[PDB]
C-alpha cells in the first residue's frame, strides 16, 4: 500500500475531521490539500490543526467543508532541505540522535517510493508501463516520425490527410444531404 | 509506543541471559546468531502446536497433473474431516498427503481441509510475541549456563508469561462448548440467564 | 519458517549438549555424525511403536514361489485380524511370518494385514519431528558427559515435549471409543447431544 | 548498468541453474520472479535455492520450466520498513553496525534509482520519459476530451461520427461491391 | 528550482562561463553535459574546469562554443557505487565523518527526487500526470490500441482502419482534380 499518503474524497459537507494513520517525526511534517490547493499549518486564521490525543489520530479544519466531494489528501513529506540532527563535538552521543537520523533516512526514502508507485509505474501483468486508468496530459504537438497523438492534433482542422484514409467506410448514413459537391470529382454509375 | 520488534526481542534475550544488550542483528560481533536461532526454534516450537490467529477454515486445496497434492514449505498440520469423506483417510507426510485406507498417493477430486500455517516474526501479535520471547530466553539460558538461581527466576517468570498468553488468547477467541465443531456456521445465540428476568 | 530440517536439528542438539554450532553437515569434523546417529537411533526406537502416521490399514501382502511371506528391511510390525483369520495366527520372525499354530513357514493364500513402517527423516510430520530432536539430544547428553542435573532438566523439557506431542496426534487423528476397532468402515454419526436443542 | 537486477529470458525448457552478480546482505534479500509468479526462498519443496560455493552466485529452481522463453527475474530488496540496526544504551559501539547502516542505506538508495531506470525514464534528445520500445497500456477507454484512445475504444461499436473523414482517397479498394448503396444518398452525375 | 542542476541554452557563441548555486561536496561530483556529450573534467586536453575562487561558483571551459542557443547542462551526482565515509576501529571519533555522511545521504535523496520531477510529475491543477509540454519517442508500436497511437502507425499508408475515418465532412477540398476516381462507386442525382 501508499506508505504515508491518504487521498479521501470527502462525502458531505459540513465535515470538518479526516482520520489518518501513518508515522511522522514532527507535526510540522504534515501537509493537507484541500481542491488542489495547499493548506497552510497553524491556528486560528490558520484553516487546520492536528490532534494527536485520540486513537486513531486525525486533522480538524477550522472551517467545515464548503461543498462535498471535495478531495482531501493529507501526505508526510520530511525535511528534505535540512538534517534533523547536527553533531558538534564535546557533546555526549546519545542513542536519540542516531535513531532521529535513521528514522529521517527510512522516512525519506518510503516517501520516494510512494511517489514513485503513484505515479506511472511498470504493470506487472506484462511487464510495461501502465497509466492506472490516467489521462495523460500536457504533451507538446508531437513532431518526431514515433510520437504519441493528442486529441488537439487529431481534431485540428486538415489534420487527416489523403494517406490517413483508407477506403470502404464511407457510410450513407453520415453523408451530408446539403453538402455541395461538384459533379467533376464525381463518379459515375454504370445504370444498364 | 510501537509493538515488539526482533531487535529489542534479541536485546531481551541477552539480558535475561545475564549479558549486555547487542547495538544490532546484522554483522553482529558476537551472541546475535545463538539469540536468533533461540528465538527462532521457539517460535517455530509454539507454532506448530496450532491456534486460532494462525488457522484457515474450510481451504481449498488442488491437485496437480498427476492427481496428486502437495502442500507448501511452511504447513504445519493438514485436519480433513471424517463425516464429509467417509471413505479417505489421509494423514500429511513430508510435504504430501497421504490416503491411508487406500494405500495410495493419488487422489480423485479436490478437498475442502483446515490448515495451520507458521508465520513469519513481523505477522505476530503482541501476546503472541511477549511469550516467544520468554520462552526463548529461558530456554537459552538453560541451555547455556545452566546454574540455579537464574534457572528459578527465568522458570517463574516463563509461568507467568505462559498465564497471560493463554488468558488472552481466551478471551480474544471466545471458546465455547454448546457451538460444538466450529465448521458449523454458528446457530447459537448463548442467550443469556443472568439479564432477562425483569 | 519452513519445517525442520536435518542441520538444523543436529545444530540444536549440539547446542542443547552445550557445544558450538556447525556450519553444514558434509565433510564435518566433529561430533555431527555422532549426533547424526543418535537422532536415527532415537527415531527408530520411537517410530517402532506404531502411531497414526506411520500404519498402513488393510493393506495386501504378496508371497514368493516358494510359498512364504517375505517383509522388507523397514518393516516393524504386522497384524492379523482373529476374527477374520480363525485357524491361523502369525507372529512376526526377522523378515518372515510364522504360522505358530501350525509349525509351518508356509502360507497357503495372500493375507490382509495391518502394516507399521520406520519411515526416514524426510517424511517425517513437525511434531514427531521436535519429540525426537529433544529425546536426541537428552539421551546423547546423557551418555557423553553424564550429569544429574542436567538430566532432570532434559526431563522436564522432554515431558512437556512428550505432552504437546500426544496432544497434537489426539486432535489430528480424531479417535474415538464408540466406533470400536478402526479396520470397520465407520458407521457412527457421533450426533451431538448439545446444541441441536433449541 | 542494472545495479541490483537481472531479468532473463530462458532459452530452453527444463533449464534450472541462473547466475546473479549484485552483491547482497543476506540470503533472504533475493526475490525471483517467473511471469508473475512468486516463489519463496527455503529448501526441499521449496521451488528455488541459492547457491553461494561458487563465483558467481548462483541461484537453482527446483523444477525446471514447462515452456522456453518463459521470463524470469531476479531482484535485491532490502528491508524498506525495519531498520538494519537499532541503538540501544549500555552497548560497545563498534565500526560494524555503522558500515552495515551505510551499506543498507546505499543498498536502498541504489535499488530505487535502478527501479525508476526501470521505469519510463527520460529521453535526453526529446525530455519526455521515453518508453523505451515498450507497449505502455492498462489506460482505461477515454473519459474527458484529452484522455487518450484505447483498442476496445477505437474498434468499439458506435465510435463512427461525422467528424474525421476527409476526401481524395475513397476508391473501389475497399468498397464492398455486393452491398447495395443508396443511389440516393450517392453523388451526382451528368452522363452527356 | 531543481535542487541540483541548471540546464542553460546559451545566450551566444564562444562563451566561457556559467554559473550555479547548489553546494557539494568534492569537485569530482560535478558533471557538466553539452549536446547530450559527456565532457570529462581537469585540464589541457580536458574540456572545463571548476572556478571557486568567487561567489556564487561557476564552471570555465577551456574553448568557446561553436554555435549560439546550445544546451549547457551542469548537475551534481554522489557517489552511488561507494559510501564517501567509511569507519575503521581504533580510533577516536570525530564529527566531521558523521556530517558527511549525513551530507550524503541528504544529496543523494535530493539528487533522486529531482530526477523523478524532471521525468514524470503529477500536475497541482488537476491531479493527472503531466509531462511539461515536451516531446515523446522511441514508443514501440502499439501492438494493442491501448498504447498511445504513434502517429508512424497513424499516417502510415494502409495502416489506417476503415473505421479510423468518421463519414459526413465530404467536400471538394481534398479531391484532385485529375483524380480517376472508379466510376462504378457513385450514383446520379434526380435531376428534374
Amino acid at each position: 500500500m501508499a506508505f504515508a499518503q491518504r487521498i479521501i474524497t470527502s462525502n458531505s459537507a459540513g465535515d470538518q475531521e479526516f482520520t489518518f494513520t501513518f508515522d511522522y517525526i514532527k507535526e510540522e511534517h504534515i501537509k493537507v490539500f484541500v481542491n488542489f490547493v495547499e493548506k497552510a499549518q497553524g491556528t486560528g486564521s490558520n484553516e487546520f490543526q492536528v490532534i494527536t490525543n485520540t486513537t486513531p489520530k486525525k486533522i480538524s479544519l477550522n472551517t467545515g467543508l464548503s461543498a462535498d466531494n471535495t478531495r482531501v489528501e493529507i501526505r508526510r513529506v520530511s525535511s528534505l532541505s535540512t538534517p534533523l540532527v547536527d553533531f558538534a563535538d564535546g557533546s555526549t552521543l546519545t542513542a536519540a540522535d542516531l535513531d532521529t537520523a535513521e528514522k529521517q533516512s527510512l522516512f525519506i526514502d518510503q516517501e520516494l517510493d510512494d511517489a514513485l508507485k503513484q505515479g506511472i509505474s511498470i504493470d506487472t501483468s506484462t511487464g510495461v508501463p501502465t497509466l492506472n486508468s490516467q489521462r495523460l496530459s500536457n504533451v507538446s504537438d508531437p513532431v518526431n516520425a514515433q510520437d504519441a497523438v493528442t486529441k488537439a492534433y487529431l481534431e485540428r482542422s486538415g489534420s487527416i490527410t489523403s494517406t490517413q484514409i483508407l477506403n470502404g467506410t464511407i457510410v450513407d448514413a453520415d453523408i451530408n444531404a446539403s453538402a455541395a459537391i461538384a459533379k467533376s470529382k464525381l463518379a459515375a454509375l454504370n445504370i444498364v | 509506543a510501537a509493538r515488539t520488534s526482533f531487535l529489542d526481542a534479541v536485546n531481551r534475550v541477552l539480558q535475561m541471559l545475564g549479558e549486555a544488550p547487542v547495538n544490532s542483528l546484522q554483522g553482529q560481533f558476537g551472541l546475535a546468531k545463538q539469540a536468533e536461532v533461540a528465538l527462532n526454534d521457539v517460535s517455530r516450537t509454539i507454532q506448530t502446536e496450532g491456534w486460532s490467529f494462525n488457522t484457515d477454515l474450510e481451504k481449498k486445496l488442488e491437485r496437480n497433473s498427476s492427481n496428486e497434492i502437495e502442500l507448501s514449505s511452511n504447513v504445519s498440520r493438514v485436519v480433513v474431516d471424517n463425516l464429509e469423506y467417509p471413505d479417505i483417510d489421509v494423514v500429511q507426510r513430508g510435504d504430501k498427503l497421504y490416503d491411508r485406507k487406500n494405500n495410495r498417493y493419488t487422489f480423485d477430486e479436490d478437498l475442502i481441509v483446515d490448515m495451520t500455517t507458521i508465520l513469519e516474526w513481523d505477522l505476530l501479535p503482541e501476546h503472541a510475541r511477549q511469550y516467544i520471547t520468554i520462552k526463548a530466553g529461558r530456554q537459552l539460558q538453560e541451555a547455556i549456563i545452566g546454574s540455579a538461581e537464574l534457572t528459578k527466576l527465568n522458570l517463574t517468570q516463563e509461568v507467568e508469561a505462559r498465564s497471560a498468553f493463554l488468558e488472552e488468547e481466551t478471551t480474544k477467541s471466545e471458546h465455547s462448548m454448546l457451538r460444538g465443531h466450529l465448521n458449523r456456521t454458528s446457530p447459537v445465540n448463548t442467550y443469556i440467564p443472568s439479564r432477562t428476568l425483569e
